[PDB]
RNA sequence: GUGGAAAAGGAUGUGGAGUUGCUUAGACAACCAGGAUGUUGGCUUAGAAGCAGCCACCAUUUAAAGAGUGCGUAAUAGCU
RNA sequence: GCCGUGCUAAGCGGGGAGGUAGCGGUGCCCUGUACCUGCAAUCCGCUCUAGCAGGGCCGAAUCCCUUCUCGAGGUUCGUUUACUUUAAG
């Protein structure tokens, strides 16, 4: 995970999920795992 | 660091801002410009940084087209005296933005390259920010 | 939108001087397949046959409705066309009948096609 | 570009039964799978032919549509014919086999791991590695296996432990 | 099926080819008088082998013609052409000899016609800029 | 639990008003097929052939193959 | 070619958990009776596989290849002792 209040795509291959309040992103490189707040 | 070489006088005062820009309200040098929409003081730094963030990320151009110049000097006091004495010494220049201000100006970049040039540069000031295109 | 009109009018004059075709279907389009069937019918015959594919019901309608009506079978699916001024075949017909029985995929086992009248047994 | 206004039919011999407003029961060759929904859905059986009705046309609504005719279709063709899902597991060392009507996992503990099927979902072993998880409903089969790989998750340096029948997984060099 | 450019030079140590005439099910040195004499026939160049294992276990080797270029080199009198693309130009091949480097691969190559093979040689000397006249 | 405390910034949250290409001569997705040849692009690695880069931007019948976006010790695989 | 005069060099250990479809090496066992300093393992010389600088070699091959060996280790089985740790009875 990477807590940051900024979150956006680094790589092409992620898109972001609606989940539970808090806008993660999901890839399949796991480096790219991330979540606001 | 943008300098005037002579003031006539070095103090002067903070100055009250309301209402829009008298002049610069329309790109017109460039092609693409960008624009201030929230009114705030913008220092030396703050021009060099941004003409370094385009120019650095363009690597070429026409030209950078700063639109505007710090002419106002701003005063500070030594740290932790006691207030009054005297107003202070000269610390830096700063550029006075009103709303509907054109702050940078671009001509001879496509389209996407300037759309990212300007948005990179424009996180860098402090002041609310719009893209603009010459009619 | 209207290039589409263009290709369909020079398919028609393309179609209106055609006195011959092959029923080919455009599945299982392995290389070294495509290759051999296109260097072997170079040395049957000329390259005045096509290897135009698209086979949606705009297109075969309006092929059919000038002439040969009879394109309601091939008109699902993908059915490339080969156009055949030069000669009469017959040779050819039997080389495409033996090397798609002969392995070599097969062709739906003589589907027909209206050169003037066929729709049974080309040879 | 639409699902929720798609036909579903009854493919042979599955019997379907509504007993109460929006409850469900689906009898098969298998088994029996009953399910209940809230009442702003509506459900019509028609002889061999199944139909959705929603009241309106608005943001989860259209989710919920979508959603009751896919879970009603999937849980018909998984009481149809069953559902498998496959867990290879790769190792120089590691077991898994049958103990009576219970799994038993033997991968890098100095006790074994015990799994045991409550719920009439089998688990058989063809292979010592090779293992496969059989039922009726795609939710249950999807817990029960995901409770197996949860024994030990597959490692990114060499591959090893539990792993599905043909997933990816990432490969990250040791040195 | 599995492709080995095999030169005139030498085919029988293992350092250069090895496990892949190793692999293959099919005795190395047991092919190696066949491949000496398909190949002393165009001695002096890099012959590519295309190895096919049949069904029946039944080991094929096709000789076909070598790659472009090969002459190339030998018409600059430099081995190795220029690195830099289209302004270090030193080959000048008169079209007689592109006609006859065409002619040498009417069978191998998949083109149509001989305008299709000059297109093709081109389009391979155009990456190190090599004149055509 | 906004109401009932607060910013630069981030987002397929949502309600309104517009603009713009495809829009049944069948779109976006889904599934089934196609993925080659010169050519293993050079030349330092006798290894690189997309696995670093001086580097082109060809032609074949293709409206499909770009000298290439991807598991891969370095090519060779169900693969996109 | 009997041999003699001024001089040499290929070369002066390998195998078996090893590393690139790559040899050498700073564990381990061996015959050693075959030389010394440095670089070289979350690594270096380096590619007909020779580890890289010099010297101690009469000096050319009995030391470059061929039954010329079993043996000093890497092994699906060891039901043939027996020990030791967790448990179906």
């Amino acid at each position: 995970m990477k807590v940051r209040p900024s979150v956006k795509p680094i790589c092409e291959k992620c898109k972001v999920i609606r989940r539970k309040g808090k806008v993660m992103v999901i890839c399949e490189n796991p480096k790219h795992k991330q979540k606001q707040g | 660091m943008l300098l005037p070489k002579r003031v006539k006088y070095r103090r002067e005062h903070r100055g009250k801002m309301r209402g829009r820009a008298k002049g610069g309200t329309e790109v017109h040098f460039g092609e693409f410009g960008i624009q201030a929409l929230e009114a705030s003081w913008i220092t030396n730094r703050q021009i060099e940084a941004a003409r370094i963030a385009m120019t650095r990320y363009m690597k070429r151009g026409g030209k950078v087209w700063i639109k505007i110049f710090p002419s106002k000097p701003y005063t500070a006091k030594p740290l932790e005296v006691r207030m009054g004495s005297g107003k202070g010494a000269p610390e830096g220049w700063v550029a006075v933005v009103k709303p509907g201000k054109v702050l940078f100006e671009i001509s001879g970049v496509s389209e996407e390259v300037a759309r990212e040039a300007l948005r990179l540069a424009s996180h860098k000031l402090p002041i609310k920010t719009k893209f603009v295109k010459r009619e | 939108a209207i290039e589409t009109k263009k290709v369909v009018v020079e398919e028609i004059a393309s179609k209106l001087k055609e006195s011959k075709s092959t029923i080919i279907v455009d599945y299982r389009g392995l290389n070294v397949s495509e290759v051999t069937e296109l260097r072997k019918q170079l040395r049957e015959a000329n390259v005045e046959f096509k290897v135009y594919k698209n086979t949606m019901t705009r297109r075969a309608v309006e092929q059919a409705e000038l002439n040969g009506l009879n394109d309601f079978l091939t008109g699902p699916n993908a059915i490339a066309f080969s156009t055949e001024d030069v000669v009469a075949p017959a040779k050819v017909l039997n080389d495409f009948a033996k090397n798609h029985e002969a392995l070599e995929i097969k062709a739906g086992v003589i589907e027909g096609k209206v050169s003037t009248v066929e729709e049974v047994k080309a040879l | 570009s639409r699902v929720g206004k798609k036909l579903l039919e009854i493919p042979s011999d599955v019997t379907v039964t509504l007993n109460d407003n929006n409850t469900v029961a689906v009898k098969g060759p298998k088994g029996e799978l009953t399910r209940t929904f809230h009442p702003d859905m509506e459900i019509k059986v028609e002889d061999n032919v199944l139909t959705v009705a929603r009241p309106s046309d608005q943001k989860e609504h259209r989710a919920l549509h979508g959603t009751t005719r896919s879970l009603l279709g999937n849980m018909v063709e998984g009481v149809s014919k069953g559902f498998e899902r496959g867990l290879e597991l790769v190792g120089v060392g590691y077991r898994a086999s049958k103990s009576g009507n219970k799994l038993v996992l033997n991968v890098g503990y100095s006790h074994p791991v015990e799994i045991v099927p409550e719920e009439g979902i089998e688990i058989e072993v063809p292979s010592q590695t090779k293992v496969v998880v059989k039922g009726t409903d795609k939710e249950r089969v999807g817990a029960i296996a995901a409770n197996i790989r949860a024994v030990r998750s597959p490692e990114p340096y060499k591959g090893k432990g539990i792993r599905y029948e043909g997933e990816v997984v990432r490969r990250k060099e040791g040195k | 099926v599995v492709k080995l450019q095999i030169p005139a030079g030498k085919a029988n140590p293992a350092p250069p080819v090895g496990p892949a005439l190793g692999q293959a099910g099919v005795n190395i040195m047991g092919f190696c008088k066949e491949f000496n004499a398909r190949t002393a026939d165009q001695a002096g160049l890099i012959i590519p082998v295309e190895i096919s294992v049949y069904e029946d276990r039944s080991f094929t080797f096709i000789t076909k013609t070598p790659p472009a270029a090969v002459l190339l080199k030998k018409a600059a009198g430099i081995e190795s052409g220029s690195g830099e693309p289209n302004r270090n130009k030193v080959a000048t091949v008169k079209r007689d000899k592109v006609r006859e480097i065409a002619e040498t691969k009417m069978p191998d190559l998949n083109a149509a016609d001989v305008e299709a093979a000059m297109r093709m040689v081109e389009g391979t000397a155009r990456s190190m800029g090599i004149v055509i006249e």
